[PDB]
């Protein structure tokens, strides 16, 4: 399927070549920073997914606390 | 010390790895690209036991090619891309006579017409860009326009002008004071005194202009780097911060041209 | 000529090597 | 089309924003 | 084809990475000699697969620029300052010819004008100084004058002389033995036997002179000059 | 197994590949664009073959989370109504590419890229089963068509026609978006399968129906808003008119068939 | 597609979507100010700090220091 690693690598390569294009340079000007960008994009995508899971868990906990606080109004 | 030696060894390893990668990349290219080599172009070159006699003050551009029996007088200049091939016969450039960019001066085979004579360019003459000279005898204080072609046997007399984009046919003499031009190279009009003043002023201006090019085309690698750093450092200015600091940054003398090449001699 | 002379540049090289090694260890040890 | 629909449309008379946006300097 | 171009571009990527690594290794050692602004001019320049094919016994001046699919016959010579650029099509130079100094023999740069005709040069063909040959085709034993400006679609027949300074318009044929000159090129006179003999002898004269120039250009590069340039104070 | 994901990703890959190709290689751009369009058309034809014609349930359903609480999500599905629209909108694109074959040297890559983005955005419109995202892809077509009308117009009038089209489309769009928001707040979701099983009060049906009609009637010109179609049609490239007449006029009818009438 | 699996998935999707819809509507029903948020421990900090700084000079009962001698 579409994993976070591959979408991150594609986004990193795309942003590196987009930066190269924006400066009127050839797309593959410096090949090493393309690899660096692919690695950074993969890392960022994986960290984003890992953070999203924890963020949803914390939101669920906070909403459970809020619902429990509201429910006590009926006593 | 020891750290410096270790860093030097690491640099050697990195250089070896980089050269190996360059070789591998060249192999993947299919060995189709012709590799750049050291420059084999000789500015001054001998042909038949004959050497050019370029004077000390002459400015010969590195891209020019003074070849064979060429004698060049003081104060003159040979500009970029210009070729003076004097292998077969003699070429004698006079004093102050500049040959401009991409111009070609070549002498005939001493038998193109039976009684051929060498190419004798006079003093204070100026030859326009991309002009072609093939055995003329241009006398001193003359003007040859850019793109003009002078075939063998022609003689441009003193204070005469050849219009730009002309074709002076063989054995054609341009009298003094005329501005002969056109593809048949026929009589156009008489020269005014303002034109003579313009010719002399252009010759002197090119003499004064050759000096900065000569001083720029002969610099060493160390001086070039220093001048590049200074040019980058003084490219943009900030008078406000300098006034706030109480300093006045002034352009170094290496980035100052003589006032004799400025449009109107601007000291400030 | 097998000696790097610039002391300041040598220390920058050492610091860069230490930074790369430490970053690799950080990404591995944790 | 060219008349009532256009005059009451977006540019026959709805271009009063030129006579309305320029007045914002007040 | 397209598969070869991908490998060529990957080769550039790897070569650039290797050069960057070499520069980094030089910088660690304190050297900065890679910053030197050396001339990148190549007398034989290739455009991907299109590379000039120059015969061994052919004089090509070091300042001459030959680019693309250019074929040089045996005994031919490309003198100083010449620019022989054929990339969209081929430039075929025969045997015994002499592209003289500061001459231009190039093919059209775009298909907008139509079809890019290859430039063909016969044998024993004398191209004059500063002559621009733009997509034409000259037969053998012909003479092109100094400053001539032959355009494309032009055929110069055998033993045909183009006068100096002439400009041959597009799609013009110069008949054998006739001299065409002026702007535009028009018939002027018929060639004589003496001029034909001189045309024949000029090719041999330049072929012999090119050997001497090649011998003087093949000498080892002077080391005294190299040392003198190195130490400038 | 041919699903709706690949049919939508094929134009995406086609547009991405052309995005990073030098403009000097005009032949390669045309070949890759045409090949991508043809592959998408064949994919649609294969999707027709495996289409069950005995069930009213949506087929080839795909889901992708949009809101963190799965309130609204990318729900893709086709039925007997929107299958032929998808086939037509994938068939028309290669024809549009072939129309500008001779003159493509002047338009460049931005032409085929614009048409491929158009195809990607129009395939998702006929496949969306979420009311809100149907609006998102419903009114995302403006940017590619705005660029097509303006950049590659015929005369200087191209600026006026683009303004008129864009302004009318916005006026319909936001007045429909308000109704979509009101439905989302009351019902709680924007899923079509849930909105088709929710008993709307009689009073709210007229207001919501009118608000939906405002956006759809513009794209299927009834009477008072048919003054943008002729100008946009005339001031458009030959392939651009095919998109406006072949597909963009089928949004209103499909919108009425899919949302308003049920 | 298997006709049984498709129908089962459709019914399950409708059922779970309705449950999630009810949950989200009840989520939206939550007021911005919870019922007695001043009763929370995070909002009661002066009740725990002032007793610790009760004997600091500048906060003492005037009669407090008059009895600390013995
Ligand atoms: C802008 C590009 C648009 C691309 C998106 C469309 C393409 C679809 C791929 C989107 C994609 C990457 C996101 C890309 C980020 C963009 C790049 C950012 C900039 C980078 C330069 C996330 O997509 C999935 O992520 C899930 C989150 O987990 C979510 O499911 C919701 O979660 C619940 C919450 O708790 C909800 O309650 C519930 O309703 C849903 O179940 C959904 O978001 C979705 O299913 C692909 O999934 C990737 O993440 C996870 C799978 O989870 C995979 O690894 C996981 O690691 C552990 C979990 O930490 C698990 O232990 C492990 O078992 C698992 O293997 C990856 O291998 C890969 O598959
Ligand atoms: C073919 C298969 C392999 C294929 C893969 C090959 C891989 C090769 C191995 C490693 C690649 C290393 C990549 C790391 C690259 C980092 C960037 C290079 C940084 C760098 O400019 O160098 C030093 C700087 O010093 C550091 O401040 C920071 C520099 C610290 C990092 C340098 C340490 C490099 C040592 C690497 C270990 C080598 C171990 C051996 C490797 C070889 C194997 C035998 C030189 O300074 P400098 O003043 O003379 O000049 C710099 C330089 O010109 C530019 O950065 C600026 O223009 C200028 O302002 C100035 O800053
Ligand atoms: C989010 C949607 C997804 C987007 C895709 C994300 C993909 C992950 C990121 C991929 C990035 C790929 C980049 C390739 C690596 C190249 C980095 C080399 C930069 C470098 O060498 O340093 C010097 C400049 O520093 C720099 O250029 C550093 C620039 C950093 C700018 C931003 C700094 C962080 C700010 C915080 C985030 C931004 C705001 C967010 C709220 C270069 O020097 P030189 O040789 O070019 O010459 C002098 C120019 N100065
Ligand atoms: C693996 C090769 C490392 C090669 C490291 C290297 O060359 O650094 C220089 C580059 C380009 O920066 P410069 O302006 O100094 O160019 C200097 C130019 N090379 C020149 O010679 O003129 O830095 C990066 O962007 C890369 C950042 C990511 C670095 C990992
Ligand atoms: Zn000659």
């Amino acid at each position: 399927p579409i994993s976070a690693t591959m979408v991150g690598a594609l986004l990193g390569l795309g942003t590196q070549m987009y930066s190269n294009a924006l400066r009127k340079l050839p797309y593959m000007r410096h090949p090493w920073e393309h690899v660096v960008g692919m690695g950074l994009g993969a890392v960022f995508a994986n960290q984003l997914v890992k953070w999203d899971v924890k963020l949803k868990e914390d939101l669920d906990v906070m909403l459970a606390k809020a619902r429990a606080a509201n429910e006590r109004r009926y006593f | 010390g020891t750290l410096g030696r270790a860093i030097y060894t690491v640099g050697n390893w990195i250089r070896g790895t980089g050269q190996a990668l360059d070789r591998v990349g060249s192999l993947l290219q299919g060995s189709h690209r012709i590799e750049e080599h050291l420059s084999r172009h000789r500015t001054l070159m001998n042909v038949f036991d004959k050497s050019p006699l370029v004077d000390k003050d002459v400015f010969v551009a590195p891209s020019a090619s003074v070849i064979g029996d060429v004698q060049i007088g003081k104060g003159s200049s040979i500009w970029y891309g210009c070729v003076l091939r004097g292998d077969v016969n003699n070429i004698s450039v006079g004093s102050g006579t500049n040959i401009q960019d991409n111009t070609l001066v070549h002498v005939a085979k001493t038998n193109i017409s039976g009684k051929v004579l060498p190419t004798l360019i006079g003093d204070n003459v100026t030859v326009g860009h991309s002009a072609v000279i093939h055995g003329c005898t241009v006398e001193d204080d003359a003007f040859v326009g850019m793109g003009a072609t002078l075939l063998d046997g022609v003689v441009v007399e003193k204070h005469a002008m050849v219009a730009a984009g002309s074709l002076v046919k063989q054995n054609t003499r341009i009298p003094s004071g005329e501005v002969w031009g056109g593809n048949p190279a026929k009589f156009m009009r008489k020269l005014t005194d303002e034109e003579i003043v313009y010719i002399s002023q252009s010759a002197k201006n090119y003499i004064n202009l050759a000096q900065i090019h000569a001083s720029e085309n002969s610099k060493s690698f160390e001086q070039i780097e220093v001048e590049r750093a200074l040019r980058k450092k003084y490219a943009r200015k900030d008078e406000d911060y300098d006034s706030m600091l109480g300093i006045t940054r002034e352009t170094p003398p290496e980035l100052i041209l003589p006032d004799n090449v400025l449009p109107g001699g601007k000291p400030v | 000529p097998k000696v790097s002379e610039d002391k300041n540049r040598n220390y920058a090289v050492v610091a860069g090597v230490v930074a790369i090694v430490g970053s690799i260890g950080w990404y591995l040890k944790a | 089309d060219k008349g009532a629909i256009e005059i009451l449309g977006p540019y026959g008379i709805s271009y009063t924003f030129r006579r309305l946006a320029e007045r914002i300097s007040q | 084809g397209t598969l070869g171009r991908a490998f060529y571009s990957v080769g550039f990527w790897i070569r650039e990475t290797g050069q960057a690594l070499d520069r980094l290794g030089c910088r660690l050692q304190g050297k900065n000699y890679f910053r030197e602004q050396l001339s990148r001019h190549r007398t034989l320049m290739n455009v991907f697969d299109k590379a000039p094919i120059v015969d061994k016994e052919a004089f090509v001046a070091p300042s001459a620029s030959v680019i693309g699919d250019v074929h040089i016959g045996r005994g031919s010579s490309i003198w100083y300052g010449c620019v022989l650029r054929g990339d969209v099509n081929t430039v075929s130079v025969g045997s015994g010819t002499n592209i003289q100094d500061n001459s231009l023999v190039h093919v059209a740069k775009s298909n907008l004008s139509g079809k890019v005709h290859p430039t063909i040069i016969g044998d024993n063909v004398t191209i004059g100084h500063s002559a621009v040959l733009h997509g034409c085709t000259v037969e053998d034993e012909t003479f092109i004058g100094m400053g001539a400006t032959l355009l494309d679609g032009v055929v110069v027949e055998k033993h045909g002389m183009v006068a100096a300074g002439a400009l041959v318009r597009q799609n013009t044929r110069i008949p054998s033995g006739e001299v065409w000159g002026g702007n535009p090129a028009r018939f002027l006179r018929k060639l004589t036997d003496e001029e034909i003999a001189f045309i024949s002898q000029s090719a041999t004269n330049y072929s012999n002179l090119a050997q001497a120039h090649a011998a003087e250009n093949a000498k080892p590069l002077n080391v005294i000059e190299f040392e003198k340039v190195l130490r400038k104070k | 197994y041919f699903n709706l994901s690949g049919l939508i990703l094929c134009p995406v890959l086609g547009s991405i590949i052309l995005l990073f190709i030098p403009n000097s290689r005009i032949r390669l751009i045309r070949l890759i664009g045409l090949c991508a369009s043809l592959i998408t058309f064949l994919y649609s034809l294969v999707l027709w073959i495996q289409f069950d014609s005995s069930t009213a349930k949506f087929q080839f359903v795909e889901s992708l989370r949009w809101l963190p609480y799965e309130n609204i999500n990318f729900y893709l599905g086709i039925d007997g109504i929107s299958l032929f629209f998808v086939i037509l909108t994938t068939f028309l694109i290669p024809i549009c590419i072939l129309v500008g074959w001779s003159g493509m040297r002047s338009y460049g890559k931005e032409y085929i890229i614009a048409f491929l983005i158009c195809e990607f955005l129009m395939i998702a419109v006929f496949c969306m089963l979420d009311l809100l995202l149907f609006y998102v892809f419903f009114e995302s077509v403006l940017i590619p068509m705005f660029i097509i009308i303006g950049v590659w117009g015929s005369r200087q009038r191209k600026i006026k026609a683009a303004y008129q089209f864009f302004l009318y489309t916005l006026l319909g769009s936001l007045f429909m978006l308000l109704a979509i928001l009101l439905i989302l707040f009351q019902t709680g979701t924007t899923d079509l399968q849930i909105l088709l099983t929710t008993e709307f009060s009689e009073r709210r049906q007229i207001f919501l129906w009118i608000a939906f009609f405002a956006s759809f009637a513009v794209k299927v010109p009834m009477v008072p808003v048919h003054i943008w179609l002729p100008e946009a049609h005339v001031e458009a490239p030959t392939a651009g008119s095919v998109i406006l007449a072949g597909i963009l006029l089928k949004f209103g009818t499909y919108g009425f068939l899919r949302f308003s009438i049920p | 597609e298997n006709p049984e699996e498709r129908d089962r998935k459709a019914r399950e999707h409708i059922y779970e979507m309705h449950e999630r819809c009810k949950k989200i509507k009840e989520m939206w029903a939550l007021p911005i100010r919870p019922y007695g948020f001043w009763t929370f421990e995070r909002h009661n900090a002066q009740l725990r700090w002032d007793p610790q700084i009760s004997q600091v000079a500048g906060r003492r009962d005037p009669y407090d220091d008059l009895l600390e001698d013995n």
